[PDB]
């Protein structure tokens, strides 16, 4: 449940929590919470795929999608910006 | 469950160093304030540096026992947090 979260080109700030009322809504949520500069419905939740590409996930679909998608026993988040 | 934690301030120039033995992050902050000579108020960027080398920002309690957790795991002994005092 070990979630590492960069908010971004390259990576500007990077922030870690544990993460286990839908899914994709209490983490983007917690994401909200967490980023000062991040509020509700202001920015774009990623994934990366094994070839590389980044991939916006906005649902609990899109959500396990990104979870299946990621095996290093942390599951990594790219936050763009509205 | 909390370990030590190594507070390094980077502040006019100086590389400030303390110890500090739970641990809230508000008392760090407290920490770093008093060390540093700053106002009550002054902010502050207080970032941990991550098993990938990764600067991690915590700006709360939430963070710290993340940076907590990932440190016991790694079998550390000591946190060490480096920290950024605003300059206006």
């Amino acid at each position: 449940l070990t979630v590492k979260a960069y908010l971004l080109d390259a990576a500007r700030e990077i922030r870690r929590f544990s993460f286990c009322p839908g899914p994709c809504e209490r983490l983007l949520s917690r994401v909200a919470a967490l980023f000062p500069a991040l509020r509700p419905g202001g920015f774009q939740a990623h994934y990366r795929a094994e070839r590389g590409d980044l991939v916006a996930f906005s649902s609990d679909e899109e959500l396990t999608m990104a979870m299946s998608y990621v095996k290093d026993d942390i599951f990594r988040i790219y936050i763009k910006e509205k | 469950p909390h370990m030590r934690v190594r507070l390094k301030a980077h502040y006019g120039g100086d590389i400030l160093i303390t110890s500090v033995d739970t641990t809230t992050f508000q008392d760090l902050c407290e920490e770093v304030r008093d060390m540093c000579g700053l106002h009550q108020q002054h902010p502050l960027t207080l970032k941990w540096v991550d098993s990938e080398g990764d600067p991690c920002t915590v700006s709360s309690q939430m963070e710290l026992e993340e940076a907590f957790r990932l440190a016991c795991q790694g079998r550390d002994e000591v946190l060490i947090i480096h920290v950024f005092p605003s300059i206006p």
